[PDB]
Parts: C-alpha cells; structure tokens; sequence
C-alpha cells in the first residue's frame, strides 16, 4: 500500500474521539513527494517544454502560435506565483489521475496544475496575455473551474469537444430518425452527452403512409439509440450515455416508462439510455382533481391541427383535443402515473422531471420555441426548433440543436475573494471564446443553433460547503437569503458581461428582439423587488462587495435594451462532479451526501472528507439524505429563481420513504417553481 | 437469500453424456505407458464409486431433512445429476478405454483399496448418523459432503485435468470438467445450508462444530496423503497432486464459512491450463 | 426389459417452463369471468400440491426402497421432474397472470381446503408407511403413486385442456401438456413396478392387493368427486370433469394390470382437440 | 371447415392404396365456386372496374394512360381468352391469399389472376399494345413469371419497389457505418433484403484515431443491422430481413460466427440478421494442407497498402501479409475453421458459404470490381465499388451497390411451348423495364449502380417438376445433359436479346469495354465446346426448338463484339419460394424437399402434392433429403456454368449426417465450381 495512501487512510482512525483530519494533509504532501515529483517529466526551461508538448503531438500549436514566448513565459510565471498546494489528497489525485496531461504510455506527468491552468488561460485569452494573465489568476485562486471537457481537452491536439451536453430534436420520419441515430452517434464519439426529444415521433400503433397500426413508437427508437449510444461509446473509456424525454401526454408515456422498470423484458428494457418526463401544469392539474386524463397520438394531433402536440400549449389545446373526434387518445389515471413515475424513480431513480410551464413561466426565448426537453443531466433549458431532414439529394430543413458549455464558479473561493463581478465576467468570457471556437461538422443543428444561439452554462458549486464553512445550515432561511443575494448578483453580472459583449461586438443573438430582455419582462422582478440580503450576518458575508439594486437593474435594464444581449441563455447549475474534488468544493449547489466520502480506488480504499469538514463545522456538513427535501427544495427555487437556465436537482431519499413522499416531494417542486429533478437517490 | 439463484445456475448447466463423443480418445490413450493407463483407470474407478455414494445416499438424505420446498427441488436436482448423468459418464469413459474384464478387475481392486475405502466409509458413516430433527447431525453430514464435492473428489480429477491440459484424452477430460464444475456447485449450495445451521447456533456450539470440522479434515487429509502416493508415485506426480489437494481442501473450508487452514500454494499450471408503494391522498397536491 | 427405455425417454422430454413465453396468454385470461379464473388458479394450485408431494417424498422414497442403479436414476429424474419442473412452472403461470395477492390467497386455499388435505394426507401416509424390505408396503405406496400420477392429477388437468382445445390460454396450455406428457410415462413406469411385486405374491395375497387397490380406488374417487363439485360448479363443469376422471382411473387400473372399473362415457370433444462432430481428414480435401 | 378443405384433406386418405390425388381439382373447383366467385366485387364490364380501381388509390394512373381504353379492353380479353384455371387448390389459395388485389378492408377479391397478369403485362408493354399482348400470353402460359416484388406490387398505386434484392458496400468509418444503417432501413421500409459487407470494417481491438484497442469490431456494427432491421419490420407482417457477409480472412471471423450460436450471450446474438462467410481459395489451400492460417486486422492492411483486404487478391496477397511486420494478424486452424462452420450451418443452417474464387475466375466484370459478397438469398453475385459518405456538408463519393429485379422461366412450360427464345427475349425485356423504372431516393449507390450496370437476374424453376413429369431422375446424367443444354440455351438467349437491346438503346452498360464481353474471353467455352444434349432422350425433349451451336455461338460472340451488351448481369437463380404455388412449379431449380406439402393455414390443415405427382411419376419425385448432395451440386454445378450470378443452392441433410459430411460437401461444391451454398436444411 502506497504511504500516502496509508496516511489518508489514518484519517478515519479516531484519536481522542475525533477524526485525524490534519492526516490529509501529510496524505497529499507525501503522495506528492513520492509520486508525482518521481513521475513528472523533467524539463530544463518551460521552452524546452512547449517544444516537446508540441512537436509529440500533445498540444494545438495554433493556439500557442499567438504569444511570443515572452508572454508565455509570464502567464506560466503567474500561475506558479501562487504557489498553490492541494488541501488534501484526493484533489491532487483526481487531478493527476484525470485531467494532468500524461505520455501517451500513461507512464509519466507532462503537467502540473499550474501548467493546464496556464495553458488552459492562453487557449481562453486568444492572443491577449493581460487576458491570459486574468485567466490564470480567476483559475489558480479556484474561483472559476471550466466544466471538465473544456479543462482536460483545451489546448490538446488529441482532443474532444470542449462542449459535452447536446440536446437533438427528432422529427416524426424515418429519415429524422436515422439522422438523430447518426448525430447521436457522432455527439457521442466526441464524448458529450446526447438528450433527444422524441415527443414528436408517433405513438405505437399509428399508421405509416395511411397503412394502420405500422409504428413501432418511441420504444423501438429508444432500443435503436440505446444499441447506437452502445456502440459509440467512446473507445471504450466512457461508456456513451444518452437521454430520451417524453411528453406526459405522448401515448408511448406507459411503455416509454416501463423501459426502466427492473422487470421489464430485454426487448423493451433499455440499459443504457436515461429517460425524462416532460410534465406540463395541466396534468398536475389533472391528477390533483382526480379527474379521467387522455394521453394523445401526436400524428393524429399533427393531422388534424397541422403542428406537433409538444409545439401546441397542453394547457390550452388539451380540452380541444379531447373534444375532437379525429384525434386519438387514450384515458389514463393521472394520479397512478403519477405514483408510476414516483415507484419508477424509488427503485431506479428515472425518470428525469421536467415542468415545462414552471420552466416557460419564465422562459425568455419563447417566441424563437418553448422548451420541450433538458438534457443528460436536466440543467439544460433552451428554446429548440425540429430539423426536417430529407431524402438524399433533397435539401435539409436544418433547425436548432441544443448545446452549452459549462463553467462553475467556486462560490466559497469567489465569496472569499469578494469578486463576484470579476469571476461572472471572466467566465462569461471564457464560456464565450470556448462557444465561439467550437464547431460540429456532423450534426448541422447543433452547428447552427451554436452560431445563432451563442448559448452558455455558467454554474456554481460549493454552496453547501461555502455555507457550512460559515457556520450556515443549509437548510436555513439564512442559507436561502444568501443563496437568494449570491445569484442575483451572478445573474446581473453575467447580463451585465453578455450586453457589454453584444455592444463590443456589434451583434445579439439571434431572435433577441423578440426575447423577454428586448421587451424588459425580463427585468420586471429584479427593478420592483430588492434581494440584498435579509439577515445582518448574510449581509456581512457581502461586506466589500457591491450588491445591485433596483436602481442597477434598472440601469442594466436600460443598457440591454440599448444593445441587446450577445448569448440567448447565460447560466445552468449542472452537477459538476469530477471537477470538484480538484476544486475542493462540494459539488454543484446540492448537499454533500456525506461527510467523509469511501472510495476504492484499484485495491487501495481512500477517505475523502467534506472539504473544510472539522469538528467545530461537524453540525453545519449535514448529509443530503438527513435533510429535509422541501428545504432543499425551497434552497432550488430561490437559487432557479436567477437562473435562467435548470439546476441539476437531485433527491437524496431515505428507504424508509414511500412513493407518496417522493410525490409529495415532486408536487411541492411543482408548486415551488422547480423546473427539473434530476435523480431520486434512496439511503 | 439464494436457492432460486443456485436453482437457475444449476439447470442452467445441464447436459448429458452423448454430447461427448469418447471414441477418439483412443487415439491418445494407446500411446499411454501402463502405469498412466494403470492409474487413470484406479483414479476413474474411485471418482465412480465416491459419486455413487453421493446419488444414492448423500444428496438424498440431505433433501431429505432439508426444509424448505425450493432448497429440497434443488437439491432433487443435483440427486439427479448424480444418478442420471455424473454415473452414466463415468460408465461411459470405462466402457470406451477398457474391456468389460478390465473394467471388473479394476473396480474390485479399488473396492478393496484401503485408503479409498477409508474415506469413503468415513462420509457414509456421518450420512447414515443423521437423525430426525436434529440439526447438529444434519449439519455434521453436510460438512461431509462438501468435503467430498470440493476436496475429496481432486485427488482425483488432478489427473484428467492433468491430461485434458496436454492435449491428451480430450473427450473424457471434457466430460470429466463438466462434472467437476457440477460439483463445486453442489459443494458451495450444501455449503450455504451448512453455514445456516452454523449460524443458528451458541458461541460454544459453533467453537465445537468448527472443532468437529477441522477434525473431519485432519482424518481426510492424512488418508488423502496415503491415497495420493499409492497411485500417483508410480508416475512421480504426488508432490504437485498434495499441492491440488490441500488447494481444495482450502476452498472447502471456504464454503463452509471457515477460514483457509492450509499456507497458498501455486499449481501445476498443466492442470490450471486444464481447469413501499402508497396512494396519494388528495392533499399530497396543496401547500 | 423397460428401465432403459424410460430413461432415455425420460431425459429426452427434459424441458423447462422458461422455454415457453407466456405474456400472449395475457388478453385471454383477462378476458375469462371472474368465477373461471378462481376456478382455474384453484385448480393450478391443487395441481402444484400433489407435484410438491411427489417431488418431496412419493418419488424419492420409492426410489430408496427400489433396487438396481438405473431403476434409481429413472425415479431420481422422475423425483426431479415433479419438484424442481412441475411444480415450479405453476409459480411461472401464476406470476404472469395474476397480482401477488390473488397468489398468497390461492397458496392459503390450498392448506385450509378439506378435500386437499385430505387427498394428501391419504398418498402421503402410504409413502411414509413403505418399511425396508417390506414389498407389500412398497406395493401400496406404489398404487398410490400410480394413482396420483395418472387419475388424481386430472380433475386439474381438465380446466387448461378445456381452454387449449378452444384456442384460449394456449402458452399455459403448452406448459400443462408438457406436464401431462411426463406424468403419462411416470404412471406407465410406476405401475410396471407394482406389477413386478403384485406378481411374486401367492394368490390369496394377489386378492388381498386387489381389494386393497379398489378400496383406496374408491375412497380417492369419492373425495375427488366433492373437490370436482366444489371447484366446478361455479363454472358449469362439474358432471363433464367427473366422466373425465373416471375415464383417467381406469387408465390408472390399467397402469397396474386390472380391468377397468368404470363404464365408458363420452368426454367433452373440446378436452379431446385440448390433447455429430467428426474431424476432416486429408482425403475429404481430395475427389 | 370450409367444403375445399375437406375435399383437400381427402388427398391424404389412400383409396386402393393409393392418395386420391384428383381429389385435388375437385377441392380448388369447390374452393373457387364457393368463395372466390362469391367475394369478387363484381363490375359491369371493365371499363367501370378500371375507372373504380384508378380512383380508389388502387391502381396508378400513369401506366394505364398510355394505351387506349381499346387497347386495354384487347389485352383483358388476351388474358381471359385462355381459360386458365388453377389445377391444384394451394395455387389459387396462395394466389388469392397473397397476390390478388383485395379492397382496404381486406374483404373481397378485386382482381383476378387474368386481372393481374393483364394489369402487369400493361405496366410491362410500356404503351405497346402488342407487347401487352405478348406479355399476356407469356404469363397466362406461366411461362414467365415475375418476381414476387414485381408480381404482386406492379400497377399498384401503395406498391413497394418493384426491386427486392440490395447489396450494400459499407466503409470502414462512423459516417458510412451511419449512412448504411439508414440505407438498410430504408429499403427494408420498401420490403426488399438488403445484404450488408462488412468485412472493410475493422475488427474488434483496432485503434480508432491513434487510439488503441478502440473498435468495437463487425459485431458491434452487426447488432446496430440487427436492431434497425427490427425497427424497420415492414408492418411486421414480414419481419426486416437482412444478411451481414465477413470474409473468412476477416479477424472478426469467430465472433462474426459466434452470433449465430445458441449458446451466445445474448448481448452478442443477432436475430433477424442473417450471415454469409466469402471464402477464397487461399483457406481451402490452407485447410487442405492443414497449414497454420492467419486472419488479419483490415485497418493494418489498409494502412499498409492503401487499399482494403477485401479488395485485394488474398491468393497474391498472403504471404505479403503474413511476412509484414505491419500488418497485425492472429493465427487459426483453417481446418478447424471449416468444421466449425459445418457445425454452425448443422446448428442453424448459417452461415451462407460464398466461394469467392469460384464466382471471379468466371466473372465476367472483374475490371469493375471483384464479387466480394452475395445477397440475403445468396444467389446475386455481382462486382460493387464502395461509397464514401463524409461528413455533413461535404460531398460523398457515391459507389455502385448491387440490386436486380427477378424472374423465373417455367421450365415445363417452356419446354412443352418449345418457347425458350421467346420466353427468354420477352422476360429480359420485362427485367429490363422494371429496373428502367426503378429510382430508389435513398440508396445513392444503389441507385447509382442501377443506372450504371442495369444489372437484370433471370431465374428458372421447375427443373425437378418437369423432370419428374419426364420420367428422369433428378440425380442421373441425363438431368444434367437437359440442365447443361437448357441454361446453355437460356444464356445464348440472354446474351443475344442484351446485346439487341444494346444496339436498339445504341448503349450498352458503364464499364462494358473492359469486361470479358468485349474481349471475347466470355465466348471461349461456347466457341470451342458442344452444349448439344449427349442423350437420345435428352435431344428429344429439345425436338422443335433450336439448339445453339458453336456456330451460332461465334455469331452471337461477332454481334456482342460489334454492339456490346446493355446488361452487366443477366441470370441468376433465386429461391421463387412462394410464386411457384401460382404457377404450380417446384421450386427453383432444388430438388424437391417433400412429395407432399402438408400445411396448417388458420386452423385447418392442407396438403400440397408436388405439381404433376402421381402413381407413375411418384419414384421420380424424390426428396432432397433421400438424395445424394454430391448429384445435386453435379446438377447445381453444370446449371451454374451457363449462370453469370450465382445459384441460391440450399443443402438438404439428413439428421445422421455428421459434421464431416457437410465439410465433404461443401468441399466438393468449391471443387466442382459452386459459386454459393444457400442453407443446410437438416430433415
Ligand atoms: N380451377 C379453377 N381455376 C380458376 N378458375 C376457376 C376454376 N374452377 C372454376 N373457376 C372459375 O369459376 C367459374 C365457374 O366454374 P365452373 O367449372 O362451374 O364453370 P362452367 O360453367 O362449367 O364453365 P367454364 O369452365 O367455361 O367456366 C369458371 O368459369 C372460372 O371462372
Ligand atoms: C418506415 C417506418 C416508420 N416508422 C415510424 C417512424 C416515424 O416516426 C413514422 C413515420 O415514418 P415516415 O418516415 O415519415 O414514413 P412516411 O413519411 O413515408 O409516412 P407518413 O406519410 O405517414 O409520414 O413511422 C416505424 O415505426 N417503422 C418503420 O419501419
Ligand atoms: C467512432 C467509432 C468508430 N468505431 C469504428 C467504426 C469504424 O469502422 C472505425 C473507424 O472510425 P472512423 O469514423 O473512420 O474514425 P476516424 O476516421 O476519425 O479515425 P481513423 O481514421 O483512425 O479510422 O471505428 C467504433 O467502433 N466505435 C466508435 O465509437
Ligand atoms: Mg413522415
Ligand atoms: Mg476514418
Ligand atoms: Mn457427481
Ligand atoms: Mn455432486
Ligand atoms: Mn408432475
Ligand atoms: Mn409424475
């Protein structure tokens, strides 16, 4: 067993009664001395360095090519300045073990952090070394990490994409069908994510070509991504992961749903596709009267009314397509799905929610569509149009895909460092330049909504251990308030970043004068209402940082509706996992699900407390599965409330738990304003 | 918490006898000197003689007092391979190498085999002393059992194995590789009902049950030594044979819960090449 | 001049109820009245008893008391068949077609129901009277068998036949004719041994036997009459079933070597339309 | 139970020891007079018949508009100036059952067998009235009988394509692995078998971009076919249908096998994709001198040479691959190859066995490619270039795939006519039309080689029917000498209608200069040998008609060189499974498998006496399986000398044979110059 290894391992050795937490330190101290100092390639100067990362085909030299090495020299000087030192051992091992670059033999380390921050800031500054200088310090004091993607592959010849979450409309026809397989598969060989909406696509037993009960419905295309996510999956290091959302409504909704029953027959159960609901308000309504519900074959729908069911409002179209003799449907019990979805979601943890009307009650795009479906990980929520792909030699109809990258601010280290604005704006920056230099070749609607949509995903994390930190429990109105101020603040900011873009550069996105920004509704809440923090001792929290008013709003208001806004959505809190143990935050804004976290790691077991965790913070690291959910629900909505995007929302529930609480868990996000909940983990 | 998976994993491996065809193993079997020929047959001949046991009596005496309708069918099961499919097998190998004057011979010398006798005496006696409820002679007699299955039976099977890993008698040495991996199934299920009995018992009982097996073994072990120079010295096997035995005396010990009484040893890597759902209640939906 | 061909009979009808999908019986059991389906689980369930008992103890115990190795093996399979395929594939029925509730209730009819009780109570007490050495008592657990295998299974039997004939839950249909095929066979071979023990005895005795075949004959009937009511009526078949099992009691009869005891009755027709690897040498390359 | 039945069921009850089989005109009398003369929608004259049909959807306007009501009316009464009836009931049941048009609800008989063959002779003529007429007289003789395809969906408005055969070329990327499961869905979508190659893919642990150990291998690729065949299930009626063919040298060999296994995991096993195996010489030459082989990893080849393994020559090309050190390549027993796929063919009766050898050293467009697969029945062998689709927005480079429109002589029918030229020269003609016609919008190469090589496949069927009614035995050299002149004489025919259509066109097919037409090398055998039947018997069936000689032979050579030849492929001899009922014809050129088919259609049960079985001729009629296979690949072998494409040869073995015994005989097939073997049907 390897020494560090055993000095972590004497943290969870009670002395005194206390956890040896001070182990972990001499844990990452000696893995460093023993392991990464002996297997770090030696280099003479950081010239001799590049040369060799660029000529053995590690690194792009294009991007490179933009400094002299002047300029290289001094962000590489600024991001070792700091002397940064991992605080325990398993940030420096997820980070020497995932993301440090490595020969091409996995035997030696060719980066340090400071050199894949560094390299990572030249790639963001695009030729601008005060930029790159920026880059470094934002990355090197933790305060923005880019989302996993964009850290490992930046800079790196041998890369992927740096964007990783896709979201594929597909089109009822066989021709659209194929296509999304075809996307899905080169989505997935890039390594990103794939979430496909397939309410659009007709209902098992509807005619083809006016020859009855031909379709196989959503079930048989999900077996046909399922085995397309299967076999592009990525050489084998990641196995492809795909998402499927269903309409509520769509008929195949009970067949859709029993792809994920344990039970369920090989033929129908799909394995490695996760499934999502989309749930608009009328069947909640539906199910809380008790009243007899119909789901609707969407071709009969699209016959009879010439559009889509997932592109008409259930809540006003529903009566109508009840009342109409040529559209088919079927009576269902709103409340047993309801009580389907939530034993679904307790035995498996599918399938993702989405609240359509809770996420297009605020949607600002709803005039370019509504948002019909999220992504892999259900922090996704854009406007999206179907593609109408043709016959070959034909002329596509190329619509709009979705696609964001992501980046997370280190709330306790921006919190600390008293730049909210700074950090908001340099990441907006980075999300920006990583947006604008990523082009996909092989799926048109992604490509153009891409250039169109300029869309981004600034998130957070550390929430959680920023609060407990701070003597703050997260269940707490104090941890709301702060929560509530905190993403205002990003929120403003980063409209803020995004109108002075769109000022630089001359340009919006597409469609933006028809947006809720254009019109001002956007800003409705932010110059009636004030969200400076409630509590003294959050609002010392803030002290030396400038909380905007309803005058800033107002201002910021009037500074959009001059020059528009660069990115069409700006923000989505995606769950951040990998990244946050290098970060040394607990991920993403949800609760830890425990204080000290047991890893295997080969035959070696790693203790990975909270970071921060203590004796004296030991009440404050509450575990997830012990709080209350309609706290952590309460904490989502006021954090949803300045996202304009989702937030990954995970259920942390205890076995003693029926399916009525987790329904009642459900309805009360409903009620609260959440928009998707992402998975239902059971203790 | 297991029998219907051992259940599945056993009818699962169902086979018979004339998917092998033996003919061709006389093609390798002739070039054999007489002391291999000599001492595949006495081998064979104590593998048929222990499995015959194990048919008639072992196997039915423990679904016998067994309770619990899956464990007896399962149980039935393996009553069954050994019977129906293990006995035909074994008869079919002998009647393909040997003539029937051969055949007789060899079995009455290993009828009256000392060291065979001896521990075949030794796990029918502990068969034939289970008595009506009473769990610690159940237990007892399963401990003999799986000691044969897992243990007793490789002194044995080393030597197909040891020819299957050469190239040499590869039909019987198929046949006789699915009739181990039948056994050692039977050997971790009787195993598994052994170790609930063990359970169900006091700290003093179970110190005194693990006596009794560490015991049972010590006697099978010694005669097994003996056992193993009496046949394989002649064809100057017996040192990597005690290794295959001690090895699998380990794995029985195993699957009675026990721990390894016997230091790790490598094996003659020829043989390894040859081995709460609730309703919503209309208040669920206001706040 | 019969084992081995009942073996290989035997271990050629091998199957198991995982073979048959059943999912396609699912609209045609939705579809049956209220009264039909209790009828039919009650009927599977009966059926499921007897299995178990047989598995358990009839064939096991008959197959200790019985001499000569392949005689053995030929019950062992038998034994097997009953507990570890039969009475299993019920299970498969049950889960398929109806909730868990309808199933724990139809497995607690079983135990209170008087005319079950009372069928097992009789075969089963005759299969733990057979005494070592004792012919006679084997002859009676014999004809017990034999009457368990070839007339008692039939007021079940009936109900699934009546469906498969009418095109109606033909995957469960499958699997019971599968069942009724083995039980033919084990009947057939059963009653051969009876008749081997029937034949030693002196004539007086050869009466005594009769009497004793008669009587049980008798008795069983009776009680099998009120079961046959008890679940029929609800569905109108009672009288239909009734000739059916005297039809399959004189089969029983003869399965032991007596005459028939009942007169011929036509039977509802639906019941009736419900009924190598050789290596290539160098000269096959060569013409 | 229906009165035919009944008088049907009768054939099996012997009378005087003897089946009654006159029992059967009697039950097809009773089968019309009582059904089918009862649910005929009945029209007053044809005029009212057509215009109701041409209104109703039923039949497509275009063809009918090119003759005048007269001319239309003339051809009707062509059709029903013969009187044909039905001579046994299981013709006129497939007929009525299968091909005769019935309203949308499927209750009632709108055409006649007189009104289908009038409607396809009229889509046939292409506006000559004549030709109709012709036609007419060609199918009511059942002389000539289209393929299913064409048959049954000819003239018909909701028709599928005419075409039911493709062979698909897939390249070794994600966008053509992509672009060919679209492909194969699409025209599984039409009903037709589509073929895939996949031995360009790589095999399982080849890098995929400098990335080692990365591909998934031919089996991942085949359980993508596997599960878009199942989507694509053409109404379920008849499920999707397809076949993946791997050359034997392929590295993915055994687990391109191993799918077939029962005893698969079922993560592997592939259902509804049927398997062929290409076998060259260079294995027959190693198995024979039981020499180590090796299979080789095609990236590495392709990488090494520039061009793919399976466009190589492996007979020139393996001891070059065998001594690269850059070619990656792992070892096998040849012979142990062989039987495990005589076990495989005995378990399964797959895979499909093509000598790749053996159709190439007759081949006669080898310029254009070599024959590196066969089609889901096996008997189409034709060169195919691969296509390269690229990414989206890029241009493809579309290569020629395989497809040919089918039809079968009636041999006894053209015999007893002494019609072999006419019936020849007039089905060519029809071939000829329906691939005119044909224009497949989602099959580039498909559609492309359709243009290009206007490959057309002539079959026959009956050959043992009408030997039998001939008092020959199916197995005695007096049935080949009939099979040699017969297919002799159909491909002179053949050669001679391509070659008058070439000059009438003024075109002949793309590439036709460099193929051995043009050189002469094809006339060499025809030139110097005698096909002239050798038996006094044999010569006399063929009195009345004109028996080519080398004379005529060296004309036709002279005319091919002046004029060229409008077809790349002309014969090949397909299965015809469910056509031959119709016209009352064993089939194909097989033996036949029973004397009497017994058949359960509903819930009553029917017996199919072979065509023309009787007292007399019942020795004659021997089974398959009572027959010795090496006479039958005797037989198969001289037939396939006057066949360009390849022969569906079906195996039929007796349960006692051995795995041996199917080794022999594939062994004597490759040595007596079989092309394919179809099926190892075991009785
Ligand atoms: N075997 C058959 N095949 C095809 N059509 C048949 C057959 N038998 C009868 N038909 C059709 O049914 C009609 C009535 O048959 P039937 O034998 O009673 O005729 P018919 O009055 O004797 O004279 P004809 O044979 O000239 O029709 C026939 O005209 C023909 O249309
Ligand atoms: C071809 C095919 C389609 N489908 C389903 C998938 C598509 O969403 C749906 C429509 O197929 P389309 O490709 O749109 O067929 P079509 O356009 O020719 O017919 P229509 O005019 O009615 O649109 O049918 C199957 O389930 N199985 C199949 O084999
Ligand atoms: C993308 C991908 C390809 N493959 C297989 C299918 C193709 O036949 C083969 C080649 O993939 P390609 O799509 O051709 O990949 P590439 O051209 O970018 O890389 P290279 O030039 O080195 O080939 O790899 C997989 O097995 N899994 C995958 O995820
Ligand atoms: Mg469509
Ligand atoms: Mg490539
Ligand atoms: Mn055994
Ligand atoms: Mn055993
Ligand atoms: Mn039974
Ligand atoms: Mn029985």
């Amino acid at each position: 067993v390897p020494k560090w290894i055993q000095l972590n391992n004497e943290i969870m050795i009670q002395k005194d009664g206390k956890f040896q937490f001070d182990k972990d330190k001499e844990a990452v101290h000696s893995y460093f001395v023993d392991y990464i100092n002996q297997n770090t390639v030696f280099f003479h100067n950081l010239k001799e360095k590049l040369d060799y990362l660029v000529e053995n085909q590690y690194y792009e030299e294009e991007f490179l090519s933009l400094y002299s090495f002047e300029d290289i020299k001094e962000v590489f000087k600024t991001a070792y300045a700091k002397k940064f030192r991992f605080p325990s051992f398993m940030s420096a091992f997820k980070f020497y073990n995932d993301y440090a670059l490595k020969t091409n033999d996995k035997k030696k380390i060719l980066e340090r952090y400071e050199d894949r921050i560094s390299i990572v800031a030249l790639f963001f500054a695009n030729g601008d070394t005060e930029k790159a200088k920026e880059y470094v310090n934002l990355m090197i004091n933790q305060e923005y990490q880019p989302s996993t993607p964009t850290f490992l592959n930046a800079g790196r010849k041998r890369r992927g994409e740096l964007v990783s979450c896709f979201l594929l409309e597909v089109n009822d026809s066989l021709n659209d069908i194929s296509r999304a397989i075809d996307i899905s598969m080169q989505l997935s060989k890039l390594g990103g994510g794939v979430s496909l909406n397939l309410s659009k696509l007709r209902a098992k037993g509807e005619a083809i070509k006016d020859v009855e009960n031909a379709t196989k419905g959503v079930v048989g295309v999900m077996k046909l991504l399922d085995n397309a996510f299967r076999y592009a999956d990525q050489m084998g290091q990641r196995q492809g992961s795909g998402a499927a959302y269903l309409n509520i409504f769509h008929r195949d909704i009970n067949d859709f749903l029993d792809t994920k029953k344990i039970s369920a027959d090989e033929d129908v159960r799909v394995k490695t596709l996760s499934i999502g609901v989309v749930i608009p308000d009328k069947f909640v309504e539906l199910a809380r009267e008790d009243k007899a519900a119909y789901v609707f074959y969407p071709h009969t729908i699209y016959k009879e009314y010439g559009q889509h069911m997932d592109e008409m409002d259930m809540n006003e179209m529903y009566d109508k397509f009840v009342d109409n003799p040529r559209v088919k449907k079927e009576k269902i019990n709103p409340r047993k799905l309801l009580e389907k979805l939530a034993m679904l979601r307790s035995e498996s943890g599918y399938p993702y929610i989405m609240f359509q009307d809770n996420v297009n009650k605020v949607h600002a795009n709803n005039h370019i569509s509504k948002v019909k479906f999220s992504n892999l990980c259900s922090e996704v929520l854009q406007a999206s149009q179907v593609s109408s792909y043709t016959d070959y030699d034909e002329e596509d109809e190329i619509g709009l895909d979705i696609s964001c990258n992501l980046g997370s601010l280190n709330i306790l280290n921006v919190m600390e460092h008293k730049s909210i604005e700074k950090t908001v704006k340099l990441a907006t920056d980075s999300l920006t330049h990583v947006s604008e230099t990523t082009d996909i070749r092989n799926a048109p609607a992604v490509r153009r909504a891409n250039k169109a949509m300029k869309s981004i995903g600034l998130g957070a994390m550390n929430l959680h251990g920023y609060l407990a930190q701070n003597g703050i429990a997260y269940e707490s109105p104090e941890a709301r308030d702060f929560a509530n101020t905190f993403f205002m603040m990003v929120n403003f900011y980063s409209i803020q970043r995004s109108a002075e873009i769109a000022k630089e550069k001359g340009e919006t996105f597409d469609q933006y004068e028809g947006s809720t920004y254009a019109t001002g509704e956007y800003f409705d809440k932010y110059v009636s209402t004030d969200f400076s923090p409630k509590y003294e001792k959050i609002a010392n929290l803030f002290e030396g940082m400038h909380i905007p008013t309803t005058e800033d709003w107002k201002k910021l208001k009037a500074f959009v509706a001059e020059h528009g806004m660069y990115h069409s959505y700006r923000l989505c809190i995606a769950p951040t996992g990998s990244i946050s143990y290098v970060q040394s935050s607990t991920a993403s804004v949800m609760p830890i699900m425990e204080r000290i976290e047991e890893r295997t790691y080969g035959n070696s077991k790693t203790y990975y407390p909270m970071p921060g965790l203590a004796s004296n913070n030991w009440f404050f690291y509450k575990e997830a599965y012990d709080m209350d959910m309609f706290k952590v629900v309460d904490m989502i909505a006021t954090i949803q409330q300045h996202i304009d995007q989702g937030i990954s929302f995970t259920l942390f529930l205890k076995d003693t738990m029926t399916t009525r609480d987790l329904n009642r868990i459900d309805l009360y996000a409903h009620h609260r304003g959440i928009k998707t909940i992402y998975y239902a983990r059971t203790k | 918490d297991f029998t219907q998976m051992f259940y599945n994993q056993n009818v699962k491996q169902f086979w018979l006898p004339e998917e092998i065809a033996l003919n061709g193993d006389l093609l390798t079997w002739k070039y054999l000197g007489k002391n291999e020929q000599d001492t595949y047959m006495k081998v064979l001949a104590g593998l048929t003689l222990l499995d015959t046991e194990q048919g008639n009596t072992g196997m039915p005496i423990v679904a016998e007092h067994v309770d619990g309708h899956q464990r007896k069918a399962v149980l039935n099961f393996m009553a069954m391979m050994e019977n129906a499919v293990h006995a035909k097998s074994y008869s079919n190998i002998f009647m393909t190498l040997a003539p029937t004057e051969t055949i007789n011979e060899v079995f009455e010398w290993v009828k009256q085999n000392k060291y065979l006798q001896k521990k075949a005496q030794m796990i029918v006696g502990l068969y034939k002393a289970i008595q009506k409820d009473d769990e610690i002679s159940l237990f007892k007699a399963m401990v003999a059992s799986v000691y044969l299955e897992s243990f007793l039976f490789y002194s044995g099977f080393y030597y197909p194995l040891y020819f299957y890993g050469q190239g040499k008698l590869m039909q019987s040495g198929e046949i006789i590789n699915l009739i181990l991996r039948d056994e050692a199934i039977h050997g971790v299920y009787v195993g598994l009902l052994a170790q609930e009995i063990y359970n169900k018992q006091t700290e003093e009982k179970k110190a005194e049950l693990r006596e009794f097996a560490i015991d049972l073994l010590n006697q099978l072990y010694e005669n097994e030594l003996e056992y193993t120079e009496d046949l394989y010295d002649q064809v100057g096997l017996s040192h990597d044979v005690k290794k295959f035995i001690r090895y699998n005396a380990n794995k029985a010990l195993m699957n009675l819960g026990f721990d390894p009484y016997f230091e790790e040893e490598d094996i003659n890597p020829i043989v390894l090449n040859g081995l709460t759902v609730e309703p919503l209640k209309d208040d669920d939906f206001y706040f």
